[PDB]
RNA sequence: GAAGCUGCUUUGAGUGUAGACGAUCGGUCUAAGUUCCUUGGAACAGGACGUCAGAGAGGGUGAGAACCCCGUCUUUGGUCGAUUGGAUAUGCCAUAUAAAGCGCUUUCGAAGAGUCGAGUUGUUUGCAGCUCUAAAUGGGUGGUAAAUUUCAUCUAAAGCUAAAUAUUGGCGAGAGACCGAUAGCGAACAAGUAGAGUGAUCGAAAGAUGAAAAGAACUUUGAAAAGAGAGUUAAAUAGUACGUGAAAUUGCUGAAAGGGAAGCAUUGGAAAUCAG
RNA sequence: UUUCAAUGGCCCGUCUACACGGACCAAGGAGUCUAGCAUCUAUGCGAGUGUUUGGGUGAUGAAAACCCAUCCGCGAAAUGAAAGUGAAUGCAGGUGGGAACGCCCUUGUGGCGUGCACCAUCGACCGACCCGGAAGUAUGGAAGGGUUUGAGUAAGAGCAUAGCUGUUGGGACCCGAAAGAUGGUGAACCAUCUAGUAGCUGGUUCCUGCCGAAGUUUCCCUCAGGAUAGCAGAAACUCAGAUCAGUUUUAUGAGUAUGUAAAAUGAGAGUU
RNA sequence: GAAGCUCAGACGAGUAGGCAGGCGUGGAGGUUUGUGACGAAGCCUUGGGCGUGAGCCUGGGUCGAACAGCCUCUAGU
RNA sequence: AAAACUUUCAGCAACGGAUCUCUUGGCUCUCGCAUCGAUGAAGAACGCAGCGAAAUGCGAUACGUAAUGUGAAUUG
């Protein structure tokens, strides 16, 4: 904690070094994809493969 | 374009979120992002916290909790000291400009956030950074 | 943030547990680890 | 590195440096700011801008009401009239 | 690992120091372990052989021979045992060379100097 | 070939601690570690931490 | 021809060998001697605090050290150096001063105190010189109230003319001495 | 951090335990029932899976839990099965019923080949 | 700074002994399997059972050796010399009727000449030849002015001086994302060698038997060179024209084709030979 | 695999039928490194940015890594020849338009909007230019008047690193011309400068896929050339259009053709 | 193997030139409990297989000590 | 419509010395040190070994003597 710091606060061993902050809040893309507040708006899904 | 140039993983993840979107809605919103999302660096110029502040407090305002998204940097003004109650979405947030909307404002999101809170991109300003450079 | 639990020289789990540090929660990135080991690993090459 | 380059694929095919008054507020340490602007208190906070590097103080921006004393060398001709009706004062480094 | 600044990891450095090394040094390598009994007795481990040393072969197809040191080649890092020899096509012998290192003392040269060299090794004599 | 080739390359300092801090983070993933080649099959912890 | 610098952590390490070889060569005294506190003689640095090469000889007089003790105790002297606002007098002093009262000399001649050089003789230590006597920047001001009679001054009643009143401060001075 | 930026990361370019030929990758890690590398499949990439592997006669197999996972030791449980190459099949597909039936095609068939190695190597 | 005046401060260009401190050389000291089975000419390989690790750098030994060997680590060390580093203490001489620093001055302050400089010629302001040739608040140099001036700063024409700095040579060390015998130095070997030119100079080619010469006894044929048997070897498909031995190229055997070319391609037949 | 039959098959490379090179084989053998500049992409940070000139630490492996110090460079302010002055009009504007969104009328469409980048315009804001001199200590400046000016301000966007491509300079893709100088040896030769002048001659090393011209334009030239187009492209953004056409037709004036305008016809059509 | 699966339609000469994806070589970091004196690399071959191709895998013979796949870096490729 | 001859294919043997593996070599970088000579240097010539022709070693004391150290060789 002395040494990265944090990405809000200023690390002790490293002057003004914030730890970097993820560009997205969420890594866990499949559960907000599959998530309520996601599958209630999608359009009814197409077919997957098809017959010729 | 078809992907975008760089090699990010979790840029890439918006990606694949935001295909998914653009996909299985009709909203073009999402088409939007996903066209702003593989544009190349020196194409996504940054924006101001003065500029969002100016943007949102404009002659009718019509802003009230609408949230600002951007594709893009938020990038601190100095030459402002007063900064109003903000919600604002974007790909990365200066760590001055980051300080200064949470310290004495409202909220900062990522675009993952804003998909899970607006997914069709109701109630937000859709702002672009100046081009001119 | 959680905590982990802290082993002993015999093997056993210690009674005392540390809270995660927040260098943990930082972003994976392969691609820029291996731009910057590209990079930094050339800085140990005595020239010919 | 070469093996990305074309060479490996044509084998065969042969003194006064200026400053605004939108920035003498941001000169100021953080802590300065938080206590010295839009607090009516008896004394003004002071600038001195030679000391971030500062020759001659340009009028460009909208100022803060709070009073505040700057120190500079030289100013620009509506920069001082600004700062009368901003209820601080200017006076000049030697 | 080596730490020291003076000694050398290289292949080249150490395989010509190896190979154009006087007879002074030429002695040190070869040095011969020491039987078990010996061993215990003197409480050491090597020592740098000697002619008339009594040894026995380890290694090799002479395994189990013994004998003396009859000579000792250091030129060739070579050892030199009476009965283990190469029977000539002519007719003649021919002795062969068994290296140092494969060889064990059963018997030592002992002399006033090879008693200060093991009583300097912290031994027993 | 002159001795005078660029041999050194710099890079940003906020990079190179942005790679060590991701490096440490990625240290404490058990997927990582098993991927790169360690075993870990029976380590009681990813972090592990032993006594002073 | 061609400058490489191949042997830059060789010739850092040089250094490094060199201070803590000359060091422990007068281990009980300081590696790094004291400088005056100086300033930059131009218009773009003159706010400046720097330091400078010795004390000028008005110093040392007011200090109470002679040239010559002050040179055998480690304190460099500078004769060509004049130091003329008597500020510059003050700063340097008590930073001579305060050298004085935590420096301990180490009585000759086998440890019997002679004038006033020292007595105890345990408390050798070598120690960072810009530690005990750091060099400071200038004193700034905060927080200083008033000064109205400066808001009715307005600025170029001063700037603008008398800075054409110098530059026709020659053409003055011919016509005065002119019709004279 | 998540599942997938873990697949982002191991999956597509590094593993130990996976395999690249000419055309075609191949997951060797022992946790894995297709043998092949995908999201879907992923023992490193993805939460609790179960697979089934051989032992001097007998199979036996693995799984995970979500809140013991951040505990390699284990993080795995193992479950033996000694009897019947039937009696196996009954079993396998009983501990995966209350759990998702998108691997026990996958799963139920390997058991079976596994099984016929006893009989092979009995001939 | 000299010369007068004052009261504080000080002091060696010395000489034995003891102990500590470092520099180097010289030497000495350094942990643990060579225990079993298989292959092999050889175990340093594979397997089993162990050991050390401040030592799992490296090299050698009849094939990949932490434990056979030299070493590596401990080592910025223990020991033993030898001198020296100067400090610490000590002892003895010294001479010390002493001189110097700083309060003051009642003042005196010497200060580098064919040099500076000017004109002139050459050359890259600097220097040099040429003729003239100085001065004492003078002289040099600049901000100013004004073309003159104030102002600022320094004291040339005598001299010494460690450190930071340079280093395709010399000698000694450690290394490499280097080259691997037409490469890398011209030179990995008998290399500035053989050799060439009157001469200045020029300047090559050439690494590898094997673990060990065990470098082939002996018989026979031939004058001999050599051949054939043998004999050594794990191996002569390792014989000194020596590891591996490619192509161009030549000879022998077998097969096939061919009446002023051939080579190549597509389709099949025949002969050979595979394959599922 | 060999051979036979039928059928076809000029020797390759280079220049412009030739000519020039090629007896055969093996190995070597030619766009390299570096500095500047420019575009583009990516990464870090962001009105900041860059610590490797330097200091600390790292002795167990130490030419690394890590930490500290921003003097300074570029950016944040332009204009003027220079003295010198030195940039929100108008929710830091309007004017129209303009992104998505909201926003519906609860469908959507349409609109309501909002307006990002913007876009064009403009209102202006600072410097220079000209006219005027409120004042204020000869000095001096304001208010105000220009439709003269600037890749100006108008709510900063740049800095660092790596890669690709292009270009300039270094031997400069490799090979090749007489010559000239310096210093020597002998009665012309030698060694260095030299890896020279090369505006040329010759050569320039793997595969597949995709897109694919030009020879005449646009002018300009002292010269060869460039331009410039055209073509081929590469990135950004309008309208589902009369938005086009190596085309026809109708009408229309003038003396089948001419043009303009509009029916047919095919195509998503523009751009900077 | 979302860098994935699937359906449909049209199209296919090519110089300078523009673009993309691959094959091969020496060395570096990482990984494959990787191959090997019960024979590595090399070399030969009327042996076999794979790819449109660059090239790759393998059988037999000779050989005798080191070598390769994958992800990256690099260049006297 | 043979053989010889030429050509092609394969086997074997020659010729040649590529390839592979290696290496007391080179090259590059860094670090350390300062030491020639009229008290005869650098260089050259002639000699010196039991048998050496080679390379180094040496100077009529001549592949060295004195002294110290190691401890029992030298080698075709």
């Amino acid at each position: 904690d002395s040494v990265f710091g944090s990405t809000t606060e200023v690390a002790q061993l490293k002057k003004n070094y914030f730890l970097p902050e993820n560009i997205i809040s969420n890594a866990d893309v499949t559960r907000l994809i599959n998530s309520d507040e996601i599958q209630s708006i999608v359009k009814a899904a197409g077919p997957s493969r098809v017959k010729r | 374009r078809s992907k975008p140039a760089s090699e990010n993983v979790y840029l890439k993840l918006l990606v694949k979120l935001y295909r998914f979107l653009a996909r299985r809605t009709d909203s073009r919103f999402n088409k939007a992002i996903l066209k702003r999302l593989f544009q190349s660096k020196t194409n996504r110029p940054p924006i101001s916290i003065s500029k969002i502040a100016a943007l949102t407090s404009r002659k009718s305002a019509s802003s009230q909790n609408k949230t600002t998204v951007v594709v893009g940097t938020v990038t601190d003004d100095e030459r402002m000291l007063t900064v109003p109650k903000l919600s604002i979405a974007a790909l990365r947030f200066t760590k001055s400009a980051r300080a200064r909307i949470l310290k004495a404002g409202g909220e900062v999101l990522t675009l993952d956030q804003l998909a899970l809170r607006a997914p069709t991109g109701s109630n937000t300003v859709l702002v672009r950074g100046k081009k001119h450079a | 943030r959680p905590t982990v639990s802290i082993y002993n020289k015999d093997g056993s789990v210690s009674s005392e547990t540390l809270a995660l540090p927040f260098v943990f929660k930082a972003p994976i990135r392969p691609d820029l680890v291996r731009s910057v080991h590209t990079a930094v690993a050339k800085n140990k090459r005595q020239p010919y | 590195p070469t093996h990305v380059s074309k060479t490996r694929k044509l084998r065969g095919h042969v003194w006064r440096p200026t400053v605004n008054l939108d920035r003498l507020w941001t000169l100021l340490p953080n802590e300065a700011r938080d206590k010295y602007l839009g607090k009516n208190t008896e004394v003004a906070p002071v600038i001195n801008v030679l000391q971030s590097g500062y020759g001659k103080v340009l009028g460009k921006g909208r100022l803060p009401e709070t009073p505040v004393i700057v120190q500079t060398r030289y100013v620009s001709r509506r920069a001082e009239e600004k700062i009368k009706q901003a209820g601080g004062v200017v006076e000049l480094i030697a | 690992m080596k730490f020291s600044r003076d000694v050398t990891s290289s292949r080249r450095k150490q395989r010509k120091a190896h190979f154009g090394a006087p007879s002074s040094v030429r002695r040190v390598l070869m040095s011969a372990p020491l039987s078990k009994e010996l061993r215990e007795q003197y409480k050491i481990r090597s020592l740098p052989v000697r002619r008339d040393d009594q040894i026995t072969v380890i290694r090799g197809s002479n395994k189990g021979r013994e004998g003396k040191i009859t000579s000792v080649y250091r030129k060739k890092f070579l050892l030199l045992i009476e009965r283990v020899t190469r029977e000539k096509a002519n007719g003649a012998s021919a002795p062969v060379g068994i290296d140092a290192s494969k060889v064990v003392i059963t018997k030592l040269h002992l002399d006033k100097d090879r008693k200060d060299l093991i009583v300097r090794k912290g031994g027993k004599v | 070939t002159k001795t005078w080739r660029k041999w050194h390359v710099k890079v940003n300092q906020n990079e190179k601690r942005y790679a060590i801090a991701s490096a440490v983070a990625a240290s404490g993933v058990p997927s990582l570690l098993l991927a790169r080649g360690h075993r870990i099959e029976e380590i009681p912890e990813v972090p592990l931490v032993v006594d002073d | 021809y061609v400058k490489t610098w191949f042997n830059q952590p060789g010739r850092k390490l040089r250094r490094r060998q060199a201070r803590q070889t000359k060091a422990a060569k007068i281990a009980p005294r300081p590696v790094e001697a004291i400088r005056p506190a100086v300033k930059p003689p131009t218009i773009r640095y003159n706010m400046k605090v720097r330091a400078g090469r010795g004390f000028t000889l008005e110093e040392l007089k007011a200090a109470g050290v002679s040239r010559r003790v002050a040179s055998t105790i480690g304190i460099p002297v500078d004769h060509r150096r004049r130091n003329r606002s008597e500020e510059s007098l003050q700063r340097n002093v008590e930073r001579i001063k305060v050298y004085l009262a935590h420096l301990i000399v180490f009585p000759r001649k086998a440890g019997q105190p002679k004038k006033g050089d020292a007595t105890d003789v345990s408390g050798a230590e070598q120690t960072d010189v810009a530690a005990v006597l750091p060099i400071t920047q200038e004193a700034v001001e905060e927080a200083k109230p008033i000064t109205e009679e400066a808001k009715n001054f307005n600025a170029f009643s001063t700037l603008s003319n008398e800075r054409a009143y110098a530059r026709y401060a020659g053409a003055r001075a011919a016509f005065q001495k002119k019709r004279a | 951090q998540q599942d997938e930026v873990i697949w982002q990361v191991v999956g597509h370019e590094f593993c130990s335990y996976r395999i690249k030929g000419e055309a075609q990758n191949f997951c060797r890690n022992e946790y894995n029932v297709t043998g092949l590398c995908n999201r879907q499949s992923c023992p490193l990439a993805n939460s609790r899976y179960a697979t089934v592997r051989e032992d001097n006669g007998k199979l036996y197999l693995y799984m995970k839990t979500i809140e013991r996972a951040h505990f390699p030791s284990k993080l795995w449980q193992r479950i033996k099965l000694s009897k019947n190459y039937a009696k196996a099949l009954e079993q396998i597909d009983q501990q995966l019923l209350y759990w998702p039936g998108r691997q026990i095609h996958r799963c139920k068939q390997r058991l079976t080949r596994l099984t016929q190695y006893l009989l092979k190597a009995r001939r």
